[PDB]
């Protein structure tokens, strides 16, 4: 298995380095790849290393911006990720190649992904609204404006999460929105209180926004 | 540059029943002796994951329903019989040239029985309003397909612009969909109408679906 | 056929010329598969190890005939430091010719057991792009092994070697064409008649190596630039390598000779000056 390291929010012409630790296998017989997921999910290859560094491919998408390299010795794999354009906003994959005696192999392992973020866009703490019904009940909470992605909503520290319908965000200026909804029984929320949980880690916030008429 | 062409980009398929996803490519990524493809399969908030190999190349661990096929220009991704653990977004690539590109996608979806909408509104929080903002939400909670058309009208007048449209991807158990809309203006904005109502209108109903209310 | 070699006075030891070869081939196709990729590299010391592991058995096969050898070694010395012995020799050489012929299928297992060796490896030979196939084993394998030996033969005038060689052999055959006048008689007349033959069916031996090693020096030179800086498709790759060592091979079995068959000559041109201080030594006296 393979972990990505090293993402985040960099401003548009600014550098950004990211790490992919390998492990379960021997890391200096295996070519090496990075694969971008754009939001919009679209699959981009963005660089290749052999197994002892020698060759090495790049798209012209990335020519001279981006470098690859690996320390076969610390069983690393390195993206330098330098002067970046919003256009690299994605999810950054490291991979392991297939490694076939007879033939140009697939990617057989993915590392999990680490999200980068082209945008001069500031760094700020969503406002937390808890949607209560109009004087079987479905209640909301109202995330409004943070940044970057993602929040962590849970509903009363997560033990009330059955019937919960937590939703996208979208980027409304330059700053982000979720709505989530719990479905309860008309007998059950009034009585049982029932509060949103919204964690937006960049701000370092842990928001408990109890819903009440 | 080679430039692979997936079809369709999105896929309804009842459960049991056949589904085909074709890729064609622009180059020739064969030889008499191999043929440098690949399908991968990619379930929602997860990388993608080895399906097929070379052209059928199946994976250890991949059911006998998947079966990857063809050679040249022209492959075909056939899945029979479709179950739940099947929907993601399949991707086809090649490892030939240079340019190692990849497939434009082709969202699996299972086609379930047509479901109507549990609409609700919501009006602004007292907290929202003394920051000077009215956001009005109008959840739709498990419906299909995933067409449905929502008109806001304020005080019997239709809204299109503060609209904020967000929809999920299909509730893996029910297999059903859901999708806020939100109407955003100023607490003064707000506080000069009275009646806010969301109009859901759906497939199921030959009458759109109602919920509104009065400050 | 066979090559038979006195490098020193009472040394004597044979070459079968498409054994060599046939050995130095499949140890090009060792080299050329290990150092393709990157990770295979470290295997050049098992292979180094195997490589040894196989000829130190081929010698073993071959000092199986020292007694044939042994008794051969008696009857050379016995013509260099003195018809009987004249077809002492023939019998006795044509003994040993058949010691090589009776473990014939001891010698072509030890053959066929490296062969199984070096394919296999070959076999094993992974492209990354089979499309874009690297050449730097190619590059590494000839500016590590190969190359020196292209400087080493270009450094030393084999040409002269041959000129020197036929100057030498000229007077032998302009003193042996008027000593047979009315001398033949005691300055073992027979020992400058078997050495002078020897020593023209040696020369023979040498331009005949050397025509090959001055050849393949050329077409060496030539097709490395074709396959060095460059990405070839596994079936042009798999192809080109198999040249080089089918080309590497001849040029190294025949520069080994060339340089055996030359040290064989000398130590053979030793007992034609030592004899000769016989016939000075003999007409020094005629003017007393």
């Amino acid at each position: 298995q393979l972990v990505e390291s090293g993402g985040g929010l960099v401003k548009p012409g600014g550098s950004l380095k990211l790490s992919c630790a390998a492990s379960g296998f021997t890391f200096s017989d295996f070519y090496m790849y990075w694969v971008r997921q754009t939001p919009e999910k679209r699959l981009e290859w963005v660089a290749t290393i052999s197994d002892g560094d020698s060759y090495i491919y790049y798209p012209d998408s990335v020519r001279g911006r981006f470098t690859i390299s690996r320390d076969n010795a610390k069983n690393i794999l390195f993206l330098q990720m330098s002067s970046l354009k919003s256009e690299d906003t994605a999810m950054y994959f490291c991979a392991r190649d297939g490694n076939g005696k007879d033939g140009g192999d697939a990617m057989d392992y993915w590392g999990q992904g680490t999200s980068v973020t082209v945008s001069s866009a500031k760094t700020t703490a969503p406002s937390v609204y808890p949607l209560a019904p109009v004087c079987s009940v479905t209640l909301g909470c109202l995330v409004k404006g943070y940044f970057p992605e993602p929040v962590t909503l849970t509903w009363n520290s997560g033990s009330l999460s059955s019937g919960v319908h937590t939703f996208p965000a979208v980027l409304q200026s330059d700053l982000y929105t979720l709505s989530s909804s719990v479905t309860v029984t008309s007998s059950t929320w009034p009585s049982q209180s029932i509060t949103c949980n919204v964690a937006h880690p960049a701000s370092s916030t842990k928001v408990d926004k109890k819903i009440e008429p | 540059d080679i430039v692979l062409t997936q079809s369709p980009a999105s896929l309804a398929v009842s459960l049991g029943q056949r589904a085909t996803i074709s890729c064609r490519a622009s180059q020739s990524v064969s030889t008499s002796s191999y043929t440098y493809f690949h399908w991968y399969q990619q379930k929602p908030g997860q990388p993608p994951k080895l399906l097929i190999r070379y052209a059928s190349n199946l994976e250890s661990g991949v059911p006998a329903r998947f079966s990857g096929s063809g050679s040249g220009t022209d492959f075909t991704l056939n899945i029979h019989p479709v179950e739940e653990e099947d929907t993601a977004t399949y991707y086809c690539q090649h490892s030939w040239e240079i340019p190692y590109t990849f497939g434009g996608g082709t969202k699996l979806e299972i086609k379930r029985a047509d479901a109507a909408p549990t609409v609700s509104i919501f009006p602004p929080s007292s907290e929202q309003l003394t920051s000077g903002g009215a956001s009005v939400v109008c959840f739709l909670n498990n419906f299909y397909p995933k067409d449905i058309n929502v008109k806001w009208k304020i005080d019997g007048s239709e809204r299109q612009n503060g609209v904020l449209n967000s929809w999920t991807d299909q509730d893996s158990k029910d297999s059903t969909y859901s999708m806020s809309s939100t109407l955003t203006l100023t607490k003064d904005e707000y506080e000069r109408h009275n009646s806010y109502t969301c109009e859901a209108t759906h497939k199921t109903s030959t009458s759109p679906i109602v919920k509104s209310f009065n400050r | 056929s066979i090559d038979i070699l006195q490098e020193k006075e009472g040394h004597l030891d044979f070459v079968i010329i498409p054994h060599y070869t046939f050995l130095d081939y499949y140890k090009h196709l060792s080299y050329n598969s290990i150092y393709h990729k990157s990770s295979t590299y470290g295997k050049y010391i098992a292979v180094d190890a195997f490589i040894k592991k196989i000829n130190e058995a081929y010698d073993k096969v071959k000092s199986k005939c020292n007694d044939i050898k042994n008794d051969l070694i008696a009857t050379i010395k016995k013509l260099e430091h003195p018809k009987k012995m004249m077809d002492e020799y023939n019998t006795k050489k044509k003994k040993l010719i058949k010691c090589i012929k009776n473990h014939e299928n001891d010698f072509n297992k030890i053959c066929m057991d490296m062969k199984n060796y070096g394919t296999n490896l070959f076999e094993q030979l992974s492209c990354y792009n089979n499309n874009f196939c690297n050449t730097n084993g190619i590059r590494y394998h000839y500016d590590e092994y190969i190359h020196k030996l292209i400087l080493s033969v270009k450094s030393k005038n084999l040409n002269k070697d041959l000129s020197d060689m036929t100057n030498i052999l000229q007077q032998s055959e302009l003193l042996l064409t008027n000593l047979n006048k009315k001398m033949g008689s005691y300055i073992y007349i027979d020992t400058i008649k078997f050495i002078h033959k020897e020593m023209k069916h040696i020369f023979n031996r040498i331009e005949y190596h050397t025509k090959i090693i001055n050849d393949k020096t050329k077409i060496i030179q030539d097709k490395i630039k074709l396959n060095i800086w460059r990405t070839f498709q596994k079936d042009e790759l798999l192809k080109r390598i198999l040249d080089m060592s089918n080309e590497y091979s001849l040029f190294i079995t025949s520069d080994h000779l060339r340089q055996m068959l030359y040290n064989t000559f000398y130590s053979k041109e030793k007992h034609l000056n030592n004899i000769f201080h016989h016939l000075i030594y003999v007409l020094q006296m005629k003017f007393n």
